[PDB]
DNA sequence: CCTGCATCCGAGAGCTGAGAACCCAACCAT
DNA sequence: ATGGTTGGGTATAATGGGAGTCGTCTCGGATGCAGG
């Protein structure tokens, strides 16, 4: 539990803009 | 030293928070082949040898000048796992 | 950059300062074989005569080197931090000075060569002592220091 | 380049009748000096037959036509009654230092490779000297010592290194843009 | 080592425990010199 | 080239024998040679004399022994693993007490090792070497007592397991008590025991005050001594029914018995010394008339309470004293092992003796021999003072055999060993040398013998030292203990002379090891020679004086790891000791008498001796030491020439026309260069590559077995399934590959067949190594001599040697401490060199020498560079030798050759060292004012020359010491340390990877590097360490496939030593759960464990 | 003696000798039990050691690793390469030819340079004092067998030329390559975390000559 | 009855590399 | 049906063992002894 298993930044995501807006338009729906 | 190094330390609150957004981005270029990226092919990363220029094969280079470029969203509780890698399969066969 | 013998400079006043000494050392002598002085004391006058000289003949020899040799080897490596501290420069060029028996006390006459000019046997032998004592000292202290340290990360690594 | 005696199948063994062993008789070897009289040639092999007492020396190779030996004094082996030696040297061209693991040439199964040093100069120096003409005052005189084995002479050397320095002066005459 | 503030979850025992004693292992009382309640165990005590 | 030497001390008497500390003892411990009749009582036959005669009726008496021949010569017993030894017979007679029937026999006890002519022994086919062990001397010992100021302590010591050790202490009531075997008890009852009344101690003790008054007891005088003794005897042993014969067998056992209690010659002489006695034997009290009798106790309470009282003339003992502690040599050590081995046969000779027909019994039947080759064997093959020999070099070996080592059965403990043991004593004064020992866990505690040092009988180091009478020193020598040292003032051997009288009114000398300044006529001995403060390895070193005691240690130390070379040379600067060194290394062959020579060959030399008798000397060629170096001997004469007794005939490994060669004369330039010889790395020119210089040859041996399975046997062959011929190309008809083939990592040495319907078991080369084969050994059932193990047919032995260049990454070292692996290799016109072209070899950097204070090294290289000048050796010998106005002498010579030979030839100065010399001038280097010949002669007599670069042709800056040095390649070389590892063999319990280079093990990550991986904060990287690269079966296995398939490495899972872990806890009746967030039980074990 | 041996009197040991037997205790505790020897530091794979020479030509971020070393190291990723090429039809193939020293080419060196592109490696000397006793690397390969290490990372190592030796590790996975690039990097390591001052900085002939 | 004061016992003590009775008869296994 | 393996028997009288270990030093807790 220290460093990148810190709970603190471990559960970080990532995506790019593409990808999020979709996501998104599946949940406008 | 990495090139923007300094830049990536700024964009985070924890360097610890940049490792671990690097690795991720670094897991989902490796896994849908490099198509997924958001770099344009003039900035591609480039690697030399005999033959000629390449792609860079190392996917860390990849994800971290993507983060350099300031077009990826990194976060708490953005989109849930199951519903992205479900469309990342979807877009990316 | 480049290291010779006639590198490490003796200085001329180093040969005035022993002499001084000598002349004091029977002072304390006389005071001692007339009834003015016991034994401690006049231990401790030497050992302090003792110190005072190596001290003026580090002071000289520094001297010697910044105002003469501004550009010797020696002296370079020991002001720029490259190599180097005053005392092994001194024991280098002026003298070794005191030693410490077994028991841990100071013998009474010094080593007043130095490696340049070259020491004796007995001079040697006498150094031999401390020199056995600091390796023993680092071989046998290095395993309590690791200890200390292993407790350590024992007590904080949370 | 490389040497071949008989009945010895490696470098680190030693022959009845002869006082050296392989290794002292190929460091012995190392220091043959051998001219090529014709420019063309690229490779020999020197043959040594000899029987015991005897001191043998350079000299006692057989002749080769366009080849000779500029020190024909060199010890190579003392042998004593009763020792033989039958030796096959093959001697090369070539340029630089080339260790034997490097080209590792045999002729024959039980050839041993030796390392070359091909360089015929032994020693170079040059020496600056205060000259003048006239009215200029500081000038250089310079003066070039070249010492050699005796295959090549130093001229022949000075002059193959003049056409070296000028064939890599020619190299700056074609720019490519970047 | 950065000259900015801590991130969150550094494990600053550890990195302590080593400051600590990583001086103590070679430059306390290295090659001492024969010539013209102390050191290690006086930390040790404390 | 001229050898010309130093000094003005001459020495009286030559060096003693190198290795007679081990030849000399076990010579002495063994008594082959010498008659019965005239043997002493020492040795062997000591161990004999005492162990019988044995009594319980019949008796079997000792009457002599004999050694017969080795059955086996050297050489073989090192090709086929034996042991070299003599068998031992012994002449016994058994007697009957009343009929006086008389059954002579002579018995076979066994063998005894040999030790061979240069002090080594070949045990199971290695050479091992006995170390001396230092220890406690025996004797009666009176220390202060640390508790109470004004108290003093007894103590009484004898042999190690040849008795207890005996306490006697003036308690504070004032009642004198004794400890032993850790039971305080009144002295008294002992007295009692002994025969004392209150008269004969009021007497003999009344002097000394109340310490005999508080000592006093009615009690235990009014009784008896019989009822004295059953009280001691109830008191020392409670419980047990106090038998009067019972109590007197304990008592005479504990400290009257000569079979049980012993003190040592050395513990007699030292208590009657001590004590001003006479002793009748080397027991504490003598049994004589069904009485005891006293022997030591008395003079030891006189003495404790003397001591406390003050009187004059009694001193507190130093337990560090050289006359307190003693020597035991090889032959020592082997015969305490001997004479426990005779007691365990004597007990069961006894056992035998009370069974059996009393009529059928003869003194063959009686002995059972296998514990004394029990105790023999183990002491050869398992004790840690007996070593596998170092022999990387002949100095190697010679170092090694004249060892004195502190631990070892009965001794000291390396991690508890305290500072007051490993400090160098006043009286290690030329009896150890105060700078060799080695740094790390054992400094201080392994140490080495003194140059002119000698143990003598007793065990005591003596040193020599002239006698000088009336100021007049003579030719007289006194081999003297620390003892007898104490009680004189002796001279420096540097003392002035004229003819032989002491010509200086001020002398330094030594008394009790005080220096001190004395008139000539107070002076009472002189020291010999320097050379006696310190070992054979130290001595080795020229310009010692001007060295750092801890670099000087380095030196020592170091000398001893160099590898012998193919173009070995002596060094430049000799301290005169080398031609010594080798000879008596036994290294090189030397003629026996005048003659003449007859037949040179490389393996062989015939001399003719002027008797006519012809003697033929075999040449060891190519042979591999311990250490892998190859050591041949080369013939150094030639057919028709004339020796004379003592020259040398050939020369040995690492040796140069009788000179110790270790390495090589190079031109070096102290300087630094484009970071290159960047803290203590060496750059070293091409050249040396060229001439083979540091060239080495080594060799390794592989071995393979072929033996007998339940499932089939195995057959060395060379028919072998499923390889091409491409693989099978040079192994012969037999399966075993052909002499001179060249062998690369993965090639076939010997082929082997296993039953499976056969699978290939075959020997290869290991990764890293190879050569060519040069030997071949096949050993199978059945041959002479030979014994193998059970179940192995045959056993194939292939020599494959290698000849190694310097390369990167090789360490090498001078004689003053300095080391340093070679950094860079560059090309001959990138070297700096001297303004007539010649190239430097090798490039120090001088950074390395002002904090390491070993200026010897300068004085050295300015020496060399006047003798590469004037083309001549020296011999400097430490302490007195050649000073700087001799150097500069020899400086200025060498410069007038270096600068006529560029006058004559027609040459000036030129521009670069004009503008040097200006440069210089601004130094202070140069005096203004001088042509430019005159500052060079000067820069010349300090050693510094104008130095020019390859890279450029301009002149370094400044003046640069420019010299040769004598330098030497280490063992310890990079081919034999580069190892990696992907993937190997794991361990049995914990299936983690196998460790070290031969296994092809992994890297350990220890509890520290997990340290340094938390502090970084690598989470992810650490649990791969943990995981996936140690014991993670499933995780490994997914991630290499993983990897193959060129996915990424997946999630690990629990390490198998947690498991372990969880084992090995239920073992202990201990029930470990791992519990999920709602404290469920997880299965961490899939179910494989649950009934 | 079964659950702790050598605690009241006597241990017991095995006839013919004097050594005490190992229980159960003994296995779990010590400098030598479980704990420390096999849980809290374990011997891994993917790891070689070598000495070390200067490396002054070196950038801070890189060091150099001996070719040898580098194809025994890398040698899955170096299967792959060679079977996605041509070098080799398939996996084993690949690893019979690179069994034997004789049976290696040259292509298969431009594929290992291929793999270990952008890549680094984990350097380390004992003893690991503090942190920076380990440090990461980009592999430059070369000839021979020593590990190159650079001038400026010797005072934080605590090492010098005379005889050291360092082991390489190599991270495997995204995540281990991303911290070691990210966290454990040389040149991402200048200022001393117990002082905060200069730990990689001019010493010895730089500042000489300076 | 409390307290302090020697006394005894147990648990520690850096990292990496490498190195000795014999015989006779019944009885399961394969 | 054979070896390999296992159980039983011996009769003058015998009647409590034997190696060993003495050169660490501190530190902390448990404890028995002395005083009041
Ligand atoms: N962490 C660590 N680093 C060390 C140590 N000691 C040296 N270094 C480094 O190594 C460089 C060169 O040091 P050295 O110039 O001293 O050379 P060396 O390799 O140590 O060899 P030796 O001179 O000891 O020769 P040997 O024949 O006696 O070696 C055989 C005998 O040595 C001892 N021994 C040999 N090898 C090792 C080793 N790896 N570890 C521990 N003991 C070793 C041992 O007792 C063995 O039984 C130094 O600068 C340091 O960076 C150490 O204790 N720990
Ligand atoms: N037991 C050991 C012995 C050594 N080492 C390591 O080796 C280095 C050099 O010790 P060293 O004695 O080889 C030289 P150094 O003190 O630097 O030299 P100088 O004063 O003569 O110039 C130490 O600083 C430790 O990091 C260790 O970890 N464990
Ligand atoms: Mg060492
Ligand atoms: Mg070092
Ligand atoms: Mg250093």
């Amino acid at each position: 539990p220290a460093g990148t298993g810190s709970d603190f930044v471990r559960f970080t995501q990532v995506v790019d803009q593409k990808t999020l807006k979709a996501i998104e338009e599946a949940r406008k729906e | 030293a990495e090139p923007g190094i300094d830049k990536l330390f700024g964009m985070v609150d924890s360097k610890y928070r940049l490792t671990v957004v690097v690795a991720k981005r670094a897991q989902q270029l490796l896994r849908h082949g490099f198509k997924n990226t958001v770099l344009e092919p003039e900035e591609r990363p480039k690697m030399q040898t005999l033959e000629g220029l390449f792609d860079d094969p190392n996917a860390v280079t990849w994800a971290m000048k993507e983060l350099l470029t300031g077009r990826l969203v990194f976060g708490e509780n953005l989109v849930p796992e199951d519903r992205l890698q479900k469309e990342m399969e979807r877009l990316y066969p | 950059i480049t290291i010779g013998i006639d590198d490490a400079v003796i200085p001329e006043e180093k040969k005035q300062y022993l002499e001084e000494a000598d002349r004091k050392l029977l002072q304390i002598e006389q005071a001692y074989e007339m009834g003015f002085l016991t034994d401690r004391e006049r231990y401790d006058q030497i050992l302090q005569l003792w110190t005072e000289t190596t001290e003026k003949v580090t002071q000289a020899v520094f001297k010697n080197f910044e105002e003469n040799y501004p550009f010797n080897p020696l002296y370079v490596m020991a002001q720029s931090g490259a190599r180097g501290n005053p005392q092994q420069i001194r024991q280098l060029c002026g003298l070794r000075g005191l030693m410490q028996k077994p028991s841990g006390e100071t013998f009474e006459v010094p080593v007043r060569s130095s490696f340049r000019e070259g020491l004796t046997v007995l001079e040697y032998f006498i150094s031999s002592h401390g020199a056995r004592k600091g390796g023993a000292d680092t071989a046998l202290r290095t395993a309590d220091s690791g200890y200390l340290t292993r407790k350590l990360v024992d007590v904080t690594h949370e | 380049t490389s040497v071949y005696i008989e009945d010895v199948l490696h470098e680190f063994s030693t022959i009845p009748g002869v006082k050296e062993d392989v290794v002292e008789i190929i460091l012995n070897l190392k220091e043959l000096v051998v001219r090529f009289l014709n420019p063309s040639l690229q490779t020999v092999t020197l043959l040594l037959k000899a029987e015991g007492p005897k001191e043998v020396k350079a000299r006692d190779f057989l002749p080769v036509a366009d080849v000779e030996i500029m020190n024909p004094d060199l010890h190579i082996a003392t042998l004593e009654e009763g020792g033989r030696l039958n030796m096959e040297v093959r001697v090369d061209r070539g340029v630089g230092y080339v260790p034997a693991e490097k080209h590792g040439i045999k002729d024959r199964i039980n050839a041993i490779p030796v390392d070359a040093v091909f360089s015929p100069v032994r020693r170079v120096a040059f020496q600056v000297e205060d000259t003048r003409l006239g009215q200029r005052t500081d000038l250089d005189k310079l003066t070039l010592r070249i010492w050699t084995d005796g295959s090549v002479t130093p001229l022949e050397a000075l002059n193959q290194a003049v056409e070296i320095l000028r064939e890599h002066l020619t190299y700056f005459s074609n720019p490519q843009a970047a | 080592s950065m000259a900015r503030p801590v991130s969150i979850g550094e494990a600053v025992g550890i990195v302590a425990a080593q400051s600590i004693g990583e001086p103590g292992t070679q430059l306390t009382m290295r090659t001492f010199h024969t010539g013209g309640t102390q050191g290690l165990p006086r930390v040790i005590e404390l | 080239m001229e050898i010309k030497r130093f000094g003005r001390i001459r020495e009286v008497i030559p060096l003693p024998p190198l290795t007679e500390i081990q030849v000399e003892s076990y010579r002495r411990a063994l008594q082959a040679d010498v008659p019965p009749e005239k043997r002493e009582n020492v040795g062997i036959q000591a161990a004999f004399r005492e162990t019988f005669p044995i009594e319980e009726g019949l008796v079997l008496d000792f009457l002599e022994y004999r050694l017969g021949e080795p059955p086996f010569p050297q050489d073989e017993c090192r090709e086929k693993d034996l042991t070299y030894q003599a068998p031992l017979y012994a002449r016994l007679q058994l007697i009957h007490k009343d009929t006086g029937l008389i059954k002579e026999d002579e018995v076979f006890l066994g063998h005894i090792p040999l030790m061979t002519e240069d002090g080594s022994f070949i045990i199971n086919g290695a050479d091992r070497v006995i170390v001396s062990q230092i220890h406690r001397s025996p004797g009666v010992y009176f220390t202060p007592d640390p508790a109470r100021p004004g108290r003093y302590i007894a103590s009484i010591i004898p042999l190690p397991k040849r008795g207890p050790w005996i306490d006697l202490e003036v308690e504070p009531n004032g009642v004198v008590s004794m400890k032993v075997n850790k039971r305080k008890f009144p002295l008294v009852l002992l007295l009692r025991v002994l025969g004392y009344d209150q008269e004969t101690l009021a007497r003999e003790l009344g002097a000394y005050g109340e310490l005999v008054q508080g000592l006093m007891d009615e009690s235990v005088f009014a009784m008896r001594p019989e009822e004295a003794l059953i009280r001691l005897f109830t008191l020392l042993r409670p419980g047990d029914p106090p038998k009067r014969d019972k109590a007197v067998a304990y008592v005479y056992g504990l400290i009257a018995d000569p079979r049980r209690y012993d003190l040592g010659e050395a513990g007699r002489y030292k208590a009657e010394e001590k004590l001003g006695i006479r002793l009748s034997g080397r027991t504490l009290a003598r049994f004589e008339d069904g009485e005891f009798k006293d022997e030591v106790f008395l003079p030891t309470l006189r003495y404790l309470f003397a001591l406390t009282a003050g009187v004059p003339g009694h001193e507190v003992d130093d337990i560090d004293h050289l006359g307190n502690r003693r020597i035991r040599t090889v032959g020592e050590l082997m015969t305490d092992q001997f004479r426990v081995g005779l007691a365990r046969l004597a007990r069961g000779v006894r056992e035998r003796m009370l069974m059996g027909s009393e009529d059928s019994l003869t003194p063959a039947k009686l002995v059972n021999s296998r514990p004394l080759e029990a105790a023999i064997r183990e002491f050869f093959s398992r004790s840690q003072l007996s070593q596998f020999k170092d022999e990387t070099n002949p100095l190697s070996s010679l170092r090694h055999k004249r060892r004195i080592s502190a631990l070892g059965p009965g001794g000291l403990t390396r991690e508890r060993a305290g500072f007051d043991v490993r400090d160098v004593h006043r009286t290690h004064y030329g009896r150890i040398c105060p700078v060799e020992t080695p740094e790390g866990a054992n400094i201080g505690l392994i140490t080495s013998l003194a140059a002119y040092a000698r143990v003598d009988e007793l065990g005591f180091i003596r040193t020599p030292y002239r006698r000088v009478v009336g100021g007049v020193v003579t030719d007289e020598v006194v081999y003297m203990t620390a003892t007898e040292e104490d009680r004189y003032t002796i001279a420096q051997a540097n003392t002035p002379l004229e003819g032989n009288r002491i010509a200086a009114e001020r002398v330094v000398a030594r008394r009790k090891g005080e220096p001190v300044i004395v008139s000539p006529e107070e002076v009472e001995f002189m020291d010999v020679s320097p050379k006696q403060v310190f070992s054979v390895n130290t001595n080795l070193i020229p310009f010692l004086e001007h060295d750092d005691a801890n670099r000087a240690l380095m030196g020592s130390n170091m000398q001893t790891q160099a590898v012998p070379l193919i173009r070995a040379q002596a060094p430049v600067v000799m301290t005169g000791l080398e031609e010594r060194v080798v000879r008596d290394s036994l290294a090189a062959l030397y003629a026996e008498e005048d003659g003449e020579v007859a037949k040179v060959d490389g393996n062989r030399i015939v001399v003719r001796y002027e008797d006519g008798r012809l003697v033929e000397y075999p040449l060891r060629r190519f042979y591999r030491s311990n250490q892998g170096t190859a050591l041949d001997q080369r013939p150094r004469v030639v057919v028709g020439q004339r020796v004379r007794k003592g020259d040398l005939l050939a020369d040995g490994p690492a040796s140069e026309n009788g000179f110790l060669a270790l390495g090589q004369n190079v031109l070096v330039a102290i300087m630094p260069f484009d970071g290159y010889n960047f803290e203590d790395a060496i750059v070293i020119s091409e050249e040396l590559l060229k001439r083979d210089f540091y060239t080495s040859i080594h060799i390794e041996r592989y071995e393979i077995e072929a033996r007998d399975t339940k499932l089939g046997p195995e057959r060395i062959t060379r028919d072998i399934p499923h390889l091409s011929e491409a693989a099978l190309r040079d192994l012969d008809e037999e399966g075993v590959v052909r002499i001179g083939a060249e062998v690369k990592p993965g090639d076939i040495l010997v082929g082997r067949t296993s039953f499976k319907d056969v699978k290939d078991t075959s020997l290869r080369v290991p990764p890293g190594e190879g050569g060519i084969v040069v030997r071949t050994v096949r050993l199978r059932r059945g041959d002479p001599g030979v014994e193998l193990k059970p179940g192995v047919r045959e056993v194939v032995r292939v020599y494959v040697a290698q000849k190694r260049k310097l390369q990167v990454g090789d360490k090498l070292a001078n004689r003053h401490g300095n080391k340093g692996v070679v950094a860079k290799i560059l090309p001959v016109e990138d070297m700096p060199h001297l303004p007539d072209g010649t190239p430097v070899d090798v490039i120090l950097n001088p950074l390395g020498v002002p904090s390491r204070m070993n200026l010897g090294q300068i004085l050295e290289t300015h020496l060399g560079l006047a003798g590469y000048f004037l083309g001549q050796r020296y011999i400097s010998p430490i302490f007195d030798g050649a000073k700087e106005p001799e150097i500069k002498e020899l400086l200025a010579q060498a410069f007038e050759v270096y600068f006529g030979k560029r006058k004559g030839e027609g040459f000036g100065v030129d521009k670069r060292e004009v503008e040097v010399l200006r440069r210089a001038e601004k130094l202070g280097l140069v005096t203004p004012g001088k042509t430019p010949e005159e500052q060079l002669k000067e820069l010349f007599l300090q050693g510094k020359v104008v130095l020019y670069d390859g890279r450029t042709g301009e002149p370094i800056e400044g003046p640069i010491v420019v010299g040769q040095m004598f330098i030497m390649k280490l063992y310890h070389m990079v081919e034999d340390k580069m190892h990696a590892r992907s993937t190997g063999p794991y361990s049995l319990i914990t299936q983690q990877p196998l460790g070290g280079k031969a296994q092809f093990g992994g890297q350990r990550f220890g509890e520290m590097e997990v340290w340094a991986l938390e502090a970084y904060g690598a989470a992810h990287t650490l649990q791969e360490m943990l995981t996936l690269k140690s014991d993670d079966i499933e995780g490994r296995n997914a991630a290499y496939e993983a990897i193959i398939k060129g996915e990424d490495v997946p999630e690990p899972s629990v390490p198998e030593s947690f498991r372990v872990l969880v084992k090995e806890l239920q073992a202990l009746a201990l029930d470990v759960q791992t519990l999920d967030e709602k404290d469920n039980p997880v299965d961490i074990f899939e179910g494989l464990a649950s009934k | 003696a079964l659950l702790d041996n050598g605690r009241r009197g006597a241990p017991v040991t095995n006839p013919g000798s004097d050594r005490p037997l190992r229980s159960l205790t003994d296995i779990l505790s010590g400098k030598q039990g479980r704990f420390r020897q096999n849980l809290l530091g374990k011997r891994v794979d993917y790891s070689g050691r070598s000495v070390i020479v200067v490396g002054p030509q070196l950038k801070l971020h890189q060091c150099g690793l001996p070719k040898r070393m580098a194809l025994e190291l890398f040698k899955p990723f170096l299967l792959k390469k060679m079977e996605e090429k041509g070098i080799a039809p398939n996996v084993k193939a690949a690893r019979r030819m690179l069994e034997r020293q004789r049976d290696i080419k040259d292509e298969v060196w431009d594929a290992l340079e291929e793999v270990i592109h952008g890549k680094v490696v984990l350097l380390n000397r004992a003893p690991t004092l503090h942190r920076l006793g380990i440090q990461a690397f980009q592999p430059v390969l070369v000839e021979g067998q020593s590990i190159q290490l650079h001038p400026l990372v010797c005072e934080a190592f605590n090492a010098d030329f005379d005889g050291d030796q360092m082991a390489v590790h190599v991270p495997l996975s995204s995540f281990a390559q991303a911290e070691a690039r990210i966290q454990m990097l040389s040149a991402h390591n200048l200022l001393s975390p117990a002082s905060g001052e200069p730990l990689a900085k001019p010493s010895r002939d730089i500042i000489l000559g300076l």
